[PDB]
């Protein structure tokens, strides 16, 4: 009925959806092969809004996957749940674009926007009613902060009024793994304030602390990081294909959340996640799930909204559970908390509830809510993207390839503005 | 300017390593027991109505799938199913007795 | 001969509706596939020639996820599947967009089988129509729904059940926004219209129905109970017998003021049910209890400009007037010195029946009281405060503007919410 | 006595006569052989004394394969080997080619079989002659068919069924050129036209059968029932009986014309049918429904001529008199201020016969509705454009002027139906 | 009852027409015997369309094979289906042409077309109601092009009304084969605007395409690339041979596609086609086969139909089908692409259905377009041609065997009148 068609962007992006895409499997009950397995009608009943239809009982997901380097796609190919994707749906180029902005956006990026919007009118033209696409990809390379930026700017041009979710992941100070990383978090950014609907800032620092300090994993390789990142993708727009007593789809998400066009920045967390140990002693109510969900233990995000004020709350439950209760534990928080939350709008939360649980458990939620403290994340990166810019460093394979030295500084009054909004409503 | 010489071997290669990962639907022939379409036939050409076989299995899935959620479930699944779950009386419906159970009753000069 | 259309708008109009019509079927005697195993069922049903009943109700949606768990349930076989209306998108959460965008393609659908349910009517009593003022075509679509009525129908009675947006506990950031654009509807275009905040009825379950954990399936099996005693004297015998426009006249003492508070007693648990008796004196004290109102609001601080009472079962013409004769005693309620007499009565035979699954018991005595205060000013003047505290800043206006709407038209309805708060507070003083 | 003959000329009118002639033999309860395991069926039969009955119809066409599947299929043994009459080469939709130079050697053979016909008839009623406008036999053929009838027989009535060119979908280029040239023929030669276009059938079959693509199959033989309808006057008793003679001059209110716009009522799925109550009142309001119009255009922009209504099963006199009070009542629907009795009522005591593997429901109650309206004017006046749009420098004209018509034809057809569309603009004005 | 004589010219065309009987005489289930081996008795039913009853219960085709040289048909006789031809219809000359359009034309075309006139006189008496003839060549060779054209000439002026098919394989420059290939194509147009009455495209270029990326074969052989063009060939002509509710045969078709008697060339195209294992991850619908039926990349013409404007467009299906979707389908098509289509000519599309498809599949498609897109083809014939004619190349092969020098000159004059009338009505 209503249909999120979803993308993909780089290395990191083929890797996110490739565990994406098995989580909900798993949770519509496909086999890698692609049949189906399940003992519930429920889930066939709204299973289109994802997969596609083919002859013999087929299902395939409606996933672009976007790479300058195919060696990334032969191991989504060759994994337990690669062959499941329609072979068109893979586009790729020859030459990569090494992790400059700049490369896959002006040079490389021309000739492969042709080929990835001629597959996308198919994956759009071909149904009933769209409700919006989706992207994922990393502000760290310059494969999918390249084109995923310049992707948007055209599609957004040929679809004007539709819904434009993307999971951005942001480069952090500690986790460091790329020189010329501020100048790709800078300019993309930029291009991302106008041309997007909504964003959500995950960052690796914060994966790394709930994996360490809270899950205990000893050896979390990057699927386990994927794991708590595609089960927060699911669980927001859960309500597109499970009905509730009170659903809240992308859309009502959308309008609710945010207070003015330019701060859609938002930071996701989760909260039945425990350790292998501490689950016999933990019980799953609803104050136990609101309690941990608060916690910045459990935020996605690298910013402790402690030192900022909450603009906007949400919060999207699921499992068997009371009208009352959901009302009554975020009445409290809203009450006793009364610094951390703004004052010029009061009840800042909106809720959702879904009665199908996620298998292997009877409770869980999904929280999204937009703060000020997300500006500590933009001011220490634009602080060190003005250091090196100062002396330049770097800049000739950027403006080498035929870019205008001066496009920084008008990046540099929309980075500094950016942050100045987010000073005055604060 | 592409070199063909090159792309022609790449595309070769690439089919040639699908080939080796493709492996077959492994004939679980599944279909949704909501809605599928049909054509009517016609009515004089004798091609179309030929005596032919029927399924079974899926007339037994149509005949599941158009049922109450209480004979299909053990228990409930969800919340909206609630009402309604249990409709039997409690006591018996004595609707007949007009002693405890007044109800309307149509007259001749009206009808 | 008598009978009425509901109209089910939005999620909550569908859960609310479930809860109700699985209500008149086990009261009238008819099992989920319409045909039972006397006209008491002309009043919503529909007789056909085969022995089947379609209840005359239309369920407004903009979702298909709330439709399609009612032609999945128990009650498949009974409603005709074209009275169930869904949109193509949802609103979600937006007046402007369910007022001038996305309301405008199912219009046409709504007012034709509008049509063709008035056809089969032979005389029209009134209209019932199910909404809430926080989702977006709750209170969007319902705003035009009126103004199409209202023109094509003149002088018939359309009622307005809402459910009000709580002080404290919400489910929404627009909801006050929702909320004060709706006033320019309902001030204009509805003969009559409740209201009940979810906060209220949260402080009864609680307390009286000894519920530790209810969801919406008890709060609207309460709601269904009170639609189900309005209209018993329409569908049962009396001793006095109301219509649906006797109360209707006889609770608003203007046009500007159409807005009533709806109670009910006794709600007490099985359990309690065998410990204390439910006589007519003890149901009439309890609708005047302010913890046992189901609207956030005292009337303590307020008025009382009239009273309507609904009564049901073993009820003796004897015992309504001895209690009335108590209630007018106590100083602590008080009335109007320009409406001396404010009181109106009404008796049914038939006990109120229980539902199989439900909280309640079965009772003999049961009232539910329809007082006009103006302690509905308390509940005003806070949502005025709150609509005019998140838009001092000018939030969410890109979102309502953009669609098609006026920035002005927010201005609109701080004038006529203000001015109709001032009409509440000339009923106050006394001559 | 009452016989009359049908003639199934083109692709268009075989599979619109298949559908008819499948339908009538198990309405009289024939075997497919001819034979059955009441002198009813005479209309439509003539009884050899062998015992085996043979239908009234001539199939006729240009094309060996539309006609050798009617040799071998299920009622190969029902006709005569030699109605089925077979050209050699098709005129691949040319009105020319079907006219002049293709249709010459056929015309023989048919009109010696309408003669053999007609001298067993002891009492001749009328002819039903099925094709469609755009192609080039059911055109051209057709145009020379009816001027050699026309000179042999003098007050003869002739009634002409005919698929009109949908505006939107189209299956043919030259499919404008057919149709011109084509009403020059029926202008003259026909006492009546009824016109049914395909695409109406398309989106009443989609929200009332509910079926979402349906084929030729599921089209004629909603063809099929309005045909059934007319002829079960003649064939059936009832408390009113109609004629071919009777509804020529009822609906006809001027030479020029004669073109009616034929509907049927109700068309119900079996799952729907089980719900609704259906009675003589609520079915002539879905006559006059502009979504059940089975022509594409807008009955509430032009103004009513005459209606005839033909009901079916157990309909009681009380009920069309008391529906016809409704629909003068209401001002929606439109009449003519020269023509206050602008109604005709037809009721026949046998229900409608549905077709196992039909899509209909089992109803008694069913009506037909024949109006000639003003609305037709916008449906001509749309192709009126696409004619001369295409005639503006000569398209497709060189196939035509080879074959041996001149090119001044297609300019007095132009006139001709400029003309026409004229007449209806000077009686649609009130004095 | 209707017949058409089938024709084959040159090396081309022998190896073209011999996979189309190998491919129609599996659709009537005839074995290489000759006899009947089938499963329904439809097959019987239109049979003598294109056979002809031999004793015994054997069928024979209708076919006669012209050539100048012995050593194609000893390969064609060689082949698994050479064994049901007459042996009297081979006819052929001893010396060879060498690719010489003049040699074809006039030196020794006047000693074989009073032989080959001969059998196709007896072919064309034994008929019931001729519906014309069938033609396979090419416009490149000097068989295909040089007696062909002069053989076309001596039918019409015996036989003046009937349907005059020909099938024409259009000179690329981009597997140019021979250094006189814009010699014969220019001299071979000439006689084909003023002789036959369709003409149908086809393009090396665009058959190597298909049969690479969308078939994605790994060996492109001739026999693939000539299963190809079978496929076009049978679905032309199916409502001859097949019942079905919508039927278009050949005379149906040549006065629909054809406005004005110079413009008869038509752009054929197949849509059922499917890659090597996108076969289970395909929907058969008919939204699925009109948009691949429309698409640029299954065009058998090597030029772009997005830069012309489409005259009309006939679509020929086949398989069990309700035409309710058929005729919303190509009304989206026309509605969506209010610029590519003409306005002129509202309601450009015509289609026909058939009740049975060919074996092995559901659902097939056959695409007829006229485009004005063919002058992209014939302007860069003429260049060619006029780059050689400007310095007076290879002329001296072609004078000497007493053909005037004028005759080029009317040659492209003659031509490039056709292309001026392309841009005319476009
Ligand atoms: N009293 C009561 N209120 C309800 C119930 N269900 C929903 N609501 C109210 O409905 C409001 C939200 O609207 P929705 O439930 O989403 O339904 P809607 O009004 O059609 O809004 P949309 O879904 O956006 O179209 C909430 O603020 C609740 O107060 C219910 O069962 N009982
Ligand atoms: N409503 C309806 N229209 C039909 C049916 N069959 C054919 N037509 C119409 O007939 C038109 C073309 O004429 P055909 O029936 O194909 O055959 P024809 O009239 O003999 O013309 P030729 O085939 O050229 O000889 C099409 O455009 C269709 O609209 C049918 O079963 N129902
Ligand atoms: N959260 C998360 N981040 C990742 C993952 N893999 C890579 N990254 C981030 O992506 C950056 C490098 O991404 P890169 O491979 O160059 O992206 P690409 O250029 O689009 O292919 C690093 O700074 C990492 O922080 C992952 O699995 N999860
Ligand atoms: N489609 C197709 N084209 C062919 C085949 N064999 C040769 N050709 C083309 O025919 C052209 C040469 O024509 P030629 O054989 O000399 O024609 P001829 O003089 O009649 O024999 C070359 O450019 C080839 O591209 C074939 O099997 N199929
Ligand atoms: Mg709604
Ligand atoms: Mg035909």
């Amino acid at each position: 009925m209503r249909e999120i068609v979803h993308l993909q962007a780089g290395q990191c992006g083929n890797q996110i959806g490739a565990k994406f895409w098995e989580v909900i499997s798993d949770e519509h009950g496909i086999d890698p092969t692609g049949t189906y397995h399940g003992d519930s009608d429920l889930q066939l009943e709204r299973i289109n809004v994802y997969y596609n239809e083919a002859t013999g009982g087929k299902y395939v997901p409606r996933a672009v996957l976007v790479d300058l380097e195919p060696g990334t796609m032969d191991s989504v190919r060759s994994g337990p749940f690669g062959q499941i994707f329609r072979p068109d749906n893979f586009v790729f180029g020859q030459s990569g674009a090494g992790n400059n902005w700049a490369k896959g956006h002006y040079t490389e990026g021309a000739e492969l926007v042709d080929s990835v919007l001629d597959v996308v009118r198919k994956e759009a033209e071909s149904c009933d009613c769209l409700q919006g696409f989706q992207l994922t990809h990393s502000l760290g390379g310059g494969t999918g902060s390249g084109m995923g930026t310049l992707l948007i700017s055209k599609i957004r041009e040929e679809y004007p009024d539709r819904i434009m979710n993307t999971f951005s992941v942001v480069p952090s100070p500690k986790v460091s793994d790329t020189v010329v990383e501020p100048y790709n978090a800078t300019l993309s950014v930029h291009q991302l304030v106008e041309n997007t609907d909504e964003t959500y800032c995950i960052d690796n620092e914060a994966l790394y602390d709930i994996c360490f300090r809270t899950l205990k994993l000893t050896t979390p390789t990057y699927g386990d990081l994927n794991h708590l990142v595609s089960a927060t993708m699911s669980g927001v727009t859960t309500c597109l294909r499970f009905p509730g007593q009170l659903n809240a789809d992308l859309r009502k998400l959308a309008v609710n959340m945010v207070p003015f066009p330019r701060l859609h920045f938002f930071m996701p967390g989760f909260a039945p996640l425990t350790s292998r140990g501490s689950q016999q002693y933990r019980a799953l109510t609803v104050p136990e799930l609101t309690q941990q969900m608060f916690d910045a233990k459990n935020m996605m995000a690298a910013c402790d909204p402690r030192h900022g004020r909450y603009l906007t709350v949400a919060a999207v439950f699921r499992g068997r559970m009371s009208m009352k209760e959901v009302d009554e534990q975020m009445l409290n928080v809203q009450n006793k908390n009364s610094s951390y939350f703004v004052e010029w709008i009061p009840n800042n939360v909106k809720t959702a509830v879904c009665d199908i649980p996620p298998r292997g458990l009877k409770m869980s939620a999904t929280f999204i809510g937009n703060s000020t403290a997300i500006q500590e994340l933009f001011k220490r990166i634009s602080e060190q993207f003005t250091a090196m810019f100062r002396r330049k460093a770097f800049l000739h394979w950027y403006t080498g390839e035929g870019m205008d030295e001066m496009e920084f500084t008008e990046a540099e009054s929309n980075m500094n503005d950016l942050v100045s909004e987010y000073q005055q409503y604060q | 300017i592409p070199d063909e010489v090159h792309q022609n071997q790449i595309l070769r290669e690439l089919y040639l390593k699908e080939l080796r990962t493709q492996k077959l639907y492994t004939q679980y022939h599944v279909n949704p027991l909501r809605k599928i379409h049909t054509v009517t036939r016609k009515p004089m050409s004798w091609h179309d109505n030929l005596e032919e076989p029927a399924d079974a299995r899926f007339l037994n899935l149509i005949h599941h799938a158009a049922q109450g959620p209480r004979k299909k479930y053990p228990e409930t699944q969800t919340e909206n199913q609630e009402v309604g779950w249990d409709l039997e009386p409690l006591i018996n419906p004595e609707r007949h007795d007009r002693r405890l159970n007044h109800f309307r009753v149509c007259s001749d000069i009206t009808l | 001969m008598r009978e009425c259309i509901s109209i089910h708008v939005g999620q909550a109009g569908v859960q609310i509706g479930n809860a109700c019509w699985e209500l008149y079927c086990l009261e009238h005697g008819i099992q989920p596939d319409g045909q039972m195993p006397d006209d008491s069922f002309n009043t919503f049903f529909s007789e056909t020639g085969a022995g089947k009943h379609v209840p005359r109700a239309v369920f407004v949606d903009l979702e298909p996820t709330v439709i399609d768990e009612v032609r999945t349930g128990t009650y498949r076989q009974l409603f005709h599947p074209e009275q169930l209306i869904t949109g193509k998108e949802d609103a979600a959460n937006n007046y402007a967009r369910g007022h001038y965008t996305i309301g405008k393609e199912i219009i046409d659908l709504v007012l034709d089988r509008i049509r063709k349910l008035a056809d089969q009517c032979t005389g029209l009593q009134g209209f019932l129509v199910f909404h809430s003022f926080g989702g977006g075509t709750g209170s969007g679509f319902t705003s035009l729904l009126m103004e199409r009525l209202s023109v094509d129908y003149g002088k018939k009675s359309k009622l307005e059940f809402s459910i009000y947006p709580a002080p404290q506990v919400s489910t929404a950031v627009v909801e006050p926004y929702n909320s004060i654009l709706t006033t320019h509807t309902t001030l204009e275009h509805s003969d009559c219209a409740f209201m009940v905040d979810n906060e209220a009825i949260y402080d009864i379950c609680r307390r009286n129905l000894d519920i530790e954990r209810p969801t919406y399936t008890n709060l609207n099996r309460l709601i269904g109970q009170i639609v189900s005693s309005i209209t018993a004297s329409l569908r049962f015998d009396g001793a006095l017998n109301v219509d649906l426009t006797e109360f209707q006249t006889n609770l608003v003492p203007y046009p500007r003021i159409h807005f009533p508070l709806a109670t009910y007693a006794p709600v007490i648990s099985a359990e309690k049910a065998y410990h204390e008796q439910l006589s007519v004196a003890e149901i009439t004290n309890a609708c005047f209890e302010p913890a046992n109102q189901m609207v956030k609001c005292d009337p303590r601080h307020g008025k009382y400009m009239a009273c309507c009472l609904l009564y049901r079962g073993d009820v003796v013409p004897k015992d309504v007037n001895a209690a009335i004769a108590t209630i007018k005693t106590k100083r602590t309620i008080q009335f109007v010195d320009w409406c001396p007499t404010g009181f109106k009565v009404g008796i049914n035979y038939q006990p109120p029946t229980v539902v199989p699954g439900g909280d309640l018991a079965k009772v003999q005595r049961a009232v539910c009281m329809l007082s006009n205060t103006t302690a509905i000013a308390e509940a005003w003047a806070r949502l005025d405060h709150k609509f005019d505290l998140m838009y001092a800043k000018r939030a969410f206006v890109h979102w309502y503007v953009g669609e098609g709407m006026e920035e002005g038209e927010f201005s609109e309805a701080r004038e006529d919410m203000a001015a109709l708060e001032k009409d509440y507070e000339e009923v106050g003083v006394d001559s």
